[PDB]
């Protein structure tokens, strides 16, 4: 029998006889034993239910024509601890053997899968040990490491040689195939055919390429100790991993921490220092994977809930329950969060579907906190403060690509929040130029850029919620909204709902507010399975202040914005036409901004959003009347007291 | 398969009556099963969606072997058949089924009492539009017919998916009812041939397979422009490609006599003038009374 074909046992693998782990693994017999054990683990692992997890995983992999078989580290550790230890200590060779074994297992289910893909990479999902960019040292070199950070850079996708074939210049001989390491280029200092130290060249037009990308991972600002510099590394993404993350994301990277010789670093620092980079093996975003994601089972729950007669009232009440009053704020912000249905007419007329809300009132009124809440609730939201913002950071910024050395263009705050919400706090404090930068996004729904010969137009379709305090520090109820705030008439017109907040004094209202605030403070004291018990008590409190759990609402918003697009089938136009005519009739009074058709458009937008609450594709009458109420109240409150009396008298049916 | 030689292989397996009936592609699980089948057969997904002419020639040559090897598992062993193929020099081949489909598509979608006359005369003109295409000097008409057939099949598949998902097919001991009252493609469902295409599509899926009893199906479609239902009485079908003594005996269609008797008893201005008695036109206000009378008739 061939000695090279003999295979050891499982226990013998633990007993290592070699200088290093890599030498032990590379031995033929140990390699065959490892391959056999990995195949057995893949083909015989079962969960609590007894289902073969990896059989189904491989079937799904084949279904999508994917070249990645995600493998759980915990399962490997539980099944064969020694193999997990070897994979942790020596990732490269273990991963190579695992890739071969996985390609055999996949071919077991799909015999001809080799035609679609020839290599199936194996990715480790949950590494128990998590590191940070600060604690990485020399001892971690050439081992699997899991780190957390935020992406702050990215380069384009390029093809990189996977197998090279050189040639000589003195004799012209052609060298054999090689493997191109992602970090260092192949170097040859002596031939084999002519056996001379002469120059060389790259030849063999027949080659197989692979995708290649590089990103810069930086430590999360929160994780950094007080006022210390963040630490950054460079991550290399090979085929099947490119374009898996974009700047401004929080990710977890599991890969091999490698190092290589760099002449520039040695020349600069003056000591023999080596450059280091992480060769990515798997990238994940940072319960589960995503709260916004829902399942078929959950979709049935939403339909049941929508059947509730007063679901809209529950949604409004369940929004910012920790805040006692300001029901008009809650209605407006919920309508903005749900959004409208953008409309196009033969490519000639475009109607925006976003809803903009401007918050204005006295200093202490729970304004910024509501914006902070909707930041969490909204799917894609960006929070910017008036003082800490600029047009360059609101439209785009230009960078230089380290690879192609050609200027690219970054994304701005508005761009990052497309199909989402753009929250602005301390809006009145922004400078004129920055406040002009937002005019375009408010109505044109697009931002135009001209820098470094990169003239282009970017897509920015996002709703804007702005909070500000009146000029002079307080809202004089006598004067109109024009003098109260320094914003110009155009921007003021562009806003749909204007929920003016007023802080008066009343004994009963103040008693109720004090009771609610004190109860909220006492309820949230830090002192007031174990994880399941904690979840249960948290749910008790959440239901205490919210008729609907927050977790359900977060998925509800996404589902409604995704799958439901209500449309106006038929409804008595004359009602809203009459309201519009009366608005114009009563708005001629001096000091009241004319009621332009922009209010009529907003009425329809709010009606569509309200119908979206019920998940009903028919905009009924009730929703339209409620939208009329919202718009009429918003307009009435903004006017002066003297005109307010007459406006309130005239409008009774609508309000 | 549907226009194998004039579309992509994936589309050929997708817009097919028999394939969908066997795999029930109208739900996501069916699409997953089709993807798994394609992956097992070894044909990539990108390659499978490439047009037939530009698709890699190796798979085109080995297709028969691949189908023989990997179709028993998924139950589509009746897909293989012998058919006539006619090809003129240097021009792509075309099978009899594809030619017939193109001709029918040209007949269907090619191009008070006044509207009825205009519709019938448009159909008469489409007859001649199809007549010319039957020659070798009018290949352009054939290509247009193939494109129109693709569009019509896509629309019918969408409508059938909607109907099956929303479960509009009510069941009765004697017959089954499917009444359409809304949709974006309701305009097309005025030509009897298109309505019969939809009826055949529905008959194959879950009405002839999936362990379901065989009952005549009454399918109707509204047209607000004239306020009437193009009611069609379809006959059931035994599972395709299942030779048996019962399969030999034809399934007679009894709709004609019951329809005539019901029309005679009542007065709803039923337009019994089509050569095929299975199709009539009933006023909108008199549909449900007629359906009740048909239920009480007990003659199907
Ligand atoms: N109705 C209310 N219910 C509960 N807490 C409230 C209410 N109104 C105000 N508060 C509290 O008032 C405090 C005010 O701070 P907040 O961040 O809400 O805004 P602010 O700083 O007053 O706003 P502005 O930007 O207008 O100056 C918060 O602690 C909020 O909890
Ligand atoms: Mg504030
Ligand atoms: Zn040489």
């Amino acid at each position: 029998i061939d000695p090279l074909r003999e295979e050891l046992t499982l226990e013998s693998l633990s007993n290592v006889k070699a200088n290093s782990y890599s030498e032990w693994i590379t031995q033929p017999n140990v390699s065959r034993t490892i391959a056999r054990e990995l195949k057995s683990f893949l083909l015989e692992y079962t969960d609590e239910t007894g289902r073969s997890v990896y059989g189904a995983r491989i079937r799904t992999l084949g279904e999508m024509n994917s070249e990645s078989l995600e493998v759980n580290y915990r399962h490997l550790a539980e099944s064969k601890a020694i193999l997990a230890l070897f994979l942790a200590k020596c990732p490269e060779e273990m991963l190579k053997i695992f890739d071969l074994v996985a390609m055999e297992a996949t071919e077991l289910h799909y015999p001809d899968y080799a035609r679609i893909h020839s290599e199936i990479h194996v990715r480790i999902s949950d590494f128990p040990t998590i590191y940070s960019l600060r604690e990485l040292r020399e001892s971690n070199l050439s081992s699997l490491v899991r780190v957390t950070g935020v992406v702050t850079r990215r380069t384009g996708v390029f093809p990189q040689l996977k197998y090279v074939k050189f040639n000589c210049l003195k004799c012209g001989s052609i060298l054999g195939p090689f493997f191109q390491d992602s970090n260092e280029e192949i170097r040859i200092s002596f031939c084999t055919n002519c056996k001379s130290k002469g120059p060389f060249r790259v030849n063999g037009e027949k080659t197989v390429y692979r995708n290649y990308q590089r990103v810069t991972l930086q430590e999360a600002p929160g994780t950094v100790p007080p006022g210390r510099l963040p630490r950054h590394r460079e991550v290399i993404l090979l085929a099947d991993l490119v374009d898996v993350s974009k700047p401004g994301e929080e990710v977890e990277v599991t890969g091999i921490y490698k190092n290589n010789y760099d002449g520039n670093l040695n020349a600069k620092n003056g000591f023999p220092v080596f450059a280091t980079i992480i060769e990515a093996n798997s990238i994940k975003r940072r319960e589960g994977l995503d709260v916004f994601s829902w399942t078929e089972e959950e979709e049935r729950e939403f339909r049941k809930i929508s059947r509730d007669r007063g679901i809209i009232d529950k949604i409004i009440s369940s929004m910012a329950p920790s805040i006692y009053g300001h029901r008009d704020i809650k209605t407006a912000v919920a309508c903005s969060l749900f959004g409208g249905v953008p409309k196009n007419v033969n490519g000639k007329h475009s109607i925006r579907g976003d809803i903009n809300v401007l918050l204005l009132g006295d200093p202490g009124t729970a304004k910024s906190q509501i914006l902070k809440y909707v930041e969490k609730t909204a799917h894609r939201a960006v929070f910017a403060t008036g003082q800490g913002a600029s047009a360059v950071g609101l439209t785009a910024s230009v960078r230089k690509d380290p690879i192609t050395k050609e200027w690219t263009l970054e994304g701005g705050a508005l761009v990052l929040a497309d199909k989402g919400v753009c929250l602005i706090d301390e809006f009145d404090k922004m400078n004129d130029q920055d406040r002009t930068s937002i005019h375009e996004a408010m109505e044109q729904q697009s931002i135009s850029i001209s820098k470094a010969g990169i003239v282009t137009t970017l897509q920015a379709r996002c709703s804007i919620i702005a909070a500000a305090n009146p000029n002079g520090g307080r809202y004089n109820s006598t004067l109109p909204l024009a003098q109260n705030v320094s914003l110009t008439e155009p921007i003021l017109s562009r806003f749909d709902i204007l929920c003016v907040v007023r802080d008066l004094v009343d004994e009963e209202a103040d008693e109720r507010l004090a009771t609610f605030v004190v109860d909220s403070h006492v309820r949230s004291h830090p002192e007031n399975n174990a994880r399941q018990r904690r979840l249960q008590r948290q749910r008790k409190k959440e239901e205490e202040i919210s008729p609907i759990p927050q977790e359900l609402l977060m998925k509800y918003i996404h589902y409604a914005r995704t799958k439901i697009y209500p449309k106006l089938h038929q409804m008595d136009m004359d009602k809203v036409s009459r309201v519009y005519a009366d608005l114009r009739r009563e708005s001629i009074s001096t000091g009241s901004f004319p009621i332009t058709v922009r209010h009529l458009e907003s009425i329809l937008r709010i009606a569509e959003s309200f119908a979206k609450m019920r998940l009903s594709e028919f905009v009924s009458s009730y929703d339209l009347d409620r939208a009329i109420k919202v718009v009429v109240d918003s307009f009435v409150d903004a006017q002066k007291v003297s005109v307010r009396r007459q406006l309130r008298r005239s409008f009774a049916i609508y309000t | 398969l549907f226009l194998l030689r004039h579309s992509s292989l994936y589309d050929s397996f997708y817009y097919s009556n028999y394939v969908n009936a066997k795999l029930s592609l109208w739900n996501e699980n069916g699409k997953k099963r089709l993807h798994k089948m394609f992956a097992r057969m070894g044909i990539p997904l990108s390659t499978a969606q490439e047009t037939w002419l530009y698709m890699d020639h190796s798979i085109k040559r080995e297709l028969g072997i691949i189908f023989d090897k990997n179709l028993d598992r998924y139950g589509l062993q009746d897909i293989i058949r012998d058919g006539f193929v006619r090809t003129l020099g240097y021009r792509g081949s075309i099978s009899a089924s594809e030619f017939v489909e193109a001709l029918t598509a040209l007949l269907e979608v090619g191009n008070s009492a006044q509207k009825l006359t205009n519709l019938r005369k448009r159909w008469v003109s489409n007859f001649w539009l199809s007549w010319d295409a039957l020659d070798d000097r009018k290949v352009e008409l054939l290509n247009r017919g193939i494109q129109l057939a693709q569009d019509l099949q896509r629309a019918i598949f969408n409508t059938g998916v909607a109907i099956l998902e929303k479960k509009l097919i009510k069941h009765l001991r004697i017959y089954r009812l499917c009444v359409l009252q809304d949709g974006p493609d309701l305009d097309l469902y005025r030509n009897p041939l298109t309505l019969l295409r939809l009826g055949n599509w529905l008959i194959e899926c879950c009405a002839e397979s999936e362990d379901k009893q065989l009952l005549p199906m009454v399918l109707a479609s509204i047209d607000e422009n004239t306020d009437t239902y193009l009611v069609a009485g379809l006959t059931p079908r035994y599972p395709r490609g299942l030779d048996t003594i019962h399969t030999k005996k034809p399934i007679l269609n009894n709709f004609s006599m019951a329809f005539q008797q019901i029309t005679a008893e009542t007065d709803a201005k039923v337009r019994i003038d089509n050569f095929e008695s299975s199709i009539i036109e009933i006023r909108r206000e008199d549909l449900s009374p007629f359906l009740e009378k048909l239920t009480l008739s007990g003659l199907l």
